RNA sequence: CACCCCGGUGGGGGAUCCCUCGGCCUGCGCGCCGGGCAAGGACGCGGACGCACGCGAUAGACGGCACGAUCCUCAGACACGACUGCCGGUCUCCGACAGCGGCGCAGCCGCAGACAACCCCCCGGACUUAAGCAUAUCACUAGGGGGCGGAGAAGAAACCAACAGGGAUUCCUGCAGUAGCGGCGAGCGAACAGGGACGAGCCCGCAUGGCAAUCGGCAUCGCCGAGUUGUGACAGCGCACCGCGAACGCCCCGGACAGGGCGGCCACAGAGGGCGACAGCCCCGUAGCAGCGCGCAGCGGAGCGAGUAGCGCUGCUUGGUCAUGCAGCGCGAAGCGGUGGUGGCGCCAUCGAAGGCUAAAUACGCCGCAGGACCGAUAGCGCACAAGUACCGCGAGGGGACGGCGACGAGCAGCCCGCAGGGGCGGCGAAAGCGUGAAACCACCGGGGCGCCCACUUGUGGGCCCCGUCUUGAAACACGGACCAAGGAGUG
RNA sequence: GUGGUAGGAGGGCGCGCCGGCGCCGCAGAAGCGCAUGCGUGCGCAUGCGUGGAGGCACCCGCGGCGCAGAUCUUGGUGGCAG
């Protein structure tokens, strides 16, 4: 947690792409020092994890950006649709299940639900 | 044979009831044991080994 | 046998790096009930099925 | 009796829940009673023990000793109090592990936001006592 | 002849690594795995009642299924970043 | 001297007992896979990392939120959030294509693969029972193939009935081990009722003709397409959902109090677990306490089902009997037809097939949860342990064994000897030193010499062949038995 | 009055657990070893040693309830055999 997420929200998506490449370089210099010399035990750990932290903030900013790009799209990208289940994505909608023929509409309209109470 | 009904004071007799005829029934100790044996195995839950075991 | 496919050598390398004792710092960990690696494999006694 | 069917009275599941408790639950299970001087201020019965807590030992060999908590270890459930020690052979003094139930907190540490956590339990206890007072009023 | 002498000639290896199931059961001549039946599309009908216990579903990592159990438990709310964006509009 | 027997000490081994983060069973809940790349696999990923488990090049905690001080073997990390929890990201590669299919289709989609308990469709045994056996039985099972779903299938009468008539399906009870089938042998074997659970009903087709009023797609209010070989209709949903929870002191014993004794206290809490012995009051807990909203609009209604029904033949099936069902083939309908335990014909009675949908009651494994007159490490799952692991098999596959110090605070290496393993004096601890430590067996020591029964003055006499078993008959030159522990067979 | 195979019957002993009921246990439970006693017998009780946390008796109820054998099963160990 050497690189904090608070600073990564300020950077842009392509600015996080360059940061992950720059942090990958420093990890290669750390893996050099681990082989040749000693290192503090979690230096490779920390630099590996803030590469992941930069890339996560990159992904989280990119999901937010791509959603507002293709929000009012006819077909949104599959990334931005909710991954329910293949069966649940192929389910009929509640509007489609409520679809009934004209005779069922007229009958429910002409004979609606009654609210009543009985007593003997 | 009349029984007292006590208050929560525990000493004052409030009513004096007659004994109900249930409590004057001569006890058949064998019959209460025979019924207790079958009543005890009303909540008897099953046990078995696994059929593959 | 000095001629092998890419899959054979990767499986042979994975069998080789696996075949090592418990690192000695693990014997000082609490709750470490393992004293020696019981899954050690010797090349003459135990065969690998890498064909 | 326990009338909640969804909680276990099972010994096996309660014992497994104790030894495979996670670290958040193991902190709660390592609670310790307060003194009466702390309970007049805070009100709650006990609180989870922490490092730098002043503690009087209530049971065991060190019973009646006072000292600060210098080490809590959640796995194996042991609180190590300053001035509750035993020597090794090489003269090295080791703190002796005491269960948290055998310790009573004399002075609560309040440094690392713990005064917030004490006041959160204190206020929720005070608020829940107000609801039970109104319900018994009605 | 029949026994100890004939075992010296057993230096062919007929069943090699299957690319689908990873057992050493893919035959070279037959070009079919004896365990899982690759390259048939459906899995081979397992030859024993215990073979499902060794090789079936749940005996592996269940990488997608453990995720979809966790999403189903929470109500399939899905991606946490996109969840707040659909909630705002 | 050896040998044998008995005891003591020490071995040997792991029985017993006590324990149990495990199993088993029952109930309930859930019932959610997949080109958005599944199941499964391969290969990689930890600072020191083999196994296990976790994970995917964002590779041994990446983000958000909650939590709030430790994690630990070393080194280190940590309020700029340790350890955690919940959810989400990332999620290599092999493994679902000679792909197949839908839609005018700039293109957009679907199918495949997994799951195999439950359910639906097809295929379909034999052992077995009949004291043989062939039909029968096992069994319309096992098994194989295909296919779904959270249930499925079924389902709104071409039904039951013969009454004073009932009224979808499914399930329960019951009819009923009955009618009946059956080398009428073995055996098999339903239905209507009556009672109940649960309840629910609907639709397409022959829709206007003063104009397809209908739909799909798009780069969208306009094109293009479908379509007259005929398109056409909205009543149901959603959110919220806590944190706190009462009450104990002294004395004794002890390594330690939860024990004993005395005295209290709380209880809508005396369920259970932890804590150095057995705790209502030490801890975790336990009893106890909290809801709501938003919706429903219109325009046809007599439409009707053919290579079918039925008949004939055949094969299968069924309790179904001069045919119950199903199929194939031949024949092939009607305006009235079907049916009436099932020969034909006639009556009378009762329904309307050959098109479609339909909740609930019903079934069920994994998994989650909760229980139990279950089992307690040779038991219980194969697995309480690095178990579908080690290991074996070319392969399909096969498949074990192994639990326990203590207050997880101490439990060491001081001195002498030995190259060393170690030994001896010591050391820690209440003790054990990975609980208890039976027997077989063994070492040494001590005592004694029938293998047993009887008798007594204990070494003599008298009596005794090896048990089990089958057998007319066993000491048998009948068979099984080296020893010991544990397990081990009339149950449901 | 007194034998007894196959066999039937009765009454008890013993084991795991149950509903009760009397109790016991760190001042030492079960288990185990050796003794003594009781008992026709199944078996029971005690003493001492060990052990270190549970157990006993009786009445009830449930039963996977009693072993010398099965070329029994599993484990251990002998003789053979230095
Ligand atoms: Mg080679
Ligand atoms: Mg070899
Ligand atoms: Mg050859
Ligand atoms: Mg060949
Ligand atoms: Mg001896
Ligand atoms: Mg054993
Ligand atoms: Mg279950
Ligand atoms: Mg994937
Ligand atoms: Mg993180
Ligand atoms: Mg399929
Ligand atoms: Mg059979
Ligand atoms: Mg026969
Ligand atoms: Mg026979
Ligand atoms: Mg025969
Ligand atoms: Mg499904
Ligand atoms: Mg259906
Ligand atoms: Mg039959
Ligand atoms: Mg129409
Ligand atoms: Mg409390
Ligand atoms: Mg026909
Ligand atoms: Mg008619
Ligand atoms: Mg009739
Ligand atoms: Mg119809
Ligand atoms: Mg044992
Ligand atoms: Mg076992
Ligand atoms: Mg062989
Ligand atoms: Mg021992
Ligand atoms: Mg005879
Ligand atoms: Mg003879
Ligand atoms: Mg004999
Ligand atoms: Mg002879
Ligand atoms: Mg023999
Ligand atoms: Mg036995
Ligand atoms: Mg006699
Ligand atoms: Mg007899
Ligand atoms: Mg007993
Ligand atoms: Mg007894
Ligand atoms: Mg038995
Ligand atoms: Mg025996
Ligand atoms: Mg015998
Ligand atoms: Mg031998
Ligand atoms: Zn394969």
């Amino acid at each position: 947690m050497k690189i904090r997420t608070l600073e990564l929200r300020e950077k842009s998506v392509e600015e996080l792409e360059t940061l992950a490449f720059s942090l990958k370089e420093e990890l290669l210099r750390l893996r050099q020092q681990k082989n040749t010399q000693t290192l503090k035990p979690h230096e490779i750990r920390v630099m590996r994890k803030n590469i992941a932290r930069v890339l996560t903030v990159r992904t989280e900013k990119l999901y937010a950006e791509m959603y507002e790009k293709h929000k009012n799209d006819k077909r949104m990208p599959k990334d931005l649709r909710p991954r329910l289940t293949k069966a649940k994505r192929m389910a009929l909608t509640k509007r489609q299940l409520n679809m009934s023929v004209h005779s069922v509409c007229k009958r429910r309209r002409a004979y609606p639900r009654m609210y009543f109470s009985y007593s003997e | 044979d009349t029984v007292n009904c006590y208050g929560i004071d525990g000493e004052t007799v409030e009513k004096q009831l007659e004994m109900p005829d249930v409590l004057r029934v001569p006890i058949r100790k064998d019959l209460v044991e025979d019924a207790f044996r079958c009543v005890r195995m009303d909540n008897r839950q099953p046990y078995a080994v696994s059929p593959n075991a | 046998g000095s001629r092998k496919t890419e899959i054979i050598k990767t499986r042979l390398s994975r069998a080789l790096v696996r075949n090592r004792p418990i690192p000695v710092w693990k014997r000082r960990m609490r709750g470490n009930t393992q004293q020696y690696n019981m899954k050690r494999r010797h090349w003459r006694r135990n065969k690998l099925k890498i064909y | 009796m326990k009338f909640n069917k969804e909680k276990t009275a099972s010994r096996r599941k309660n014992r497994k829940a104790h030894f495979t408790a996670n670290s958040t639950e193991r902190r709660i299970r390592m609670s310790s009673p307060l003194s009466k001087e702390l309970r007049e201020k805070y009100g709650f019965r006990s609180f989870p023990i922490r490092r730098n807590d002043k503690v009087v030992v209530m049971k065991g060999r060190f019973k009646g000793n006072t000292g600060t908590v210098v080490e809590v270890r959640r796995k194996m459930y042991k609180v190590y109090v300053d001035s509750c020690e035993a020597s090794k052979m090489n003269g090295r003094k080791v703190r002796v592990g005491i269960d948290a139930s055998n310790l009573k907190i004399i002075e609560l540490y309040q440094g690392d936001g713990r005064d917030k956590i004490l006041e959160r339990k204190m206020n929720n206890r005070r608020m829940q006592m107000e609801r039970a007072a109104k319900i018994k009023m009605e | 002849s029949k026994g100890t002498s004939s075992f010296g000639k057993k230096n062919k290896r007929n069943h090699i690594l299957c690319v689908r199931c990873g057992s050493m059961s893919y035959h070279k001549q037959k070009l079919r795995c004896s365990s899982c039946g690759y390259p048939e599309k459906k899995l081979r009908n397992r030859g024993s009642p215990k073979a499902r216990r060794r090789r079936g579903e749940g005996t592996g990592r269940m990488r997608h299924l453990k995720k979809v159990r966790r999403a189903a438990r929470n109500g399939f709310k899905g991606n946490a970043i996109l969840r707040a964006l659909r909630n705002a509009n």
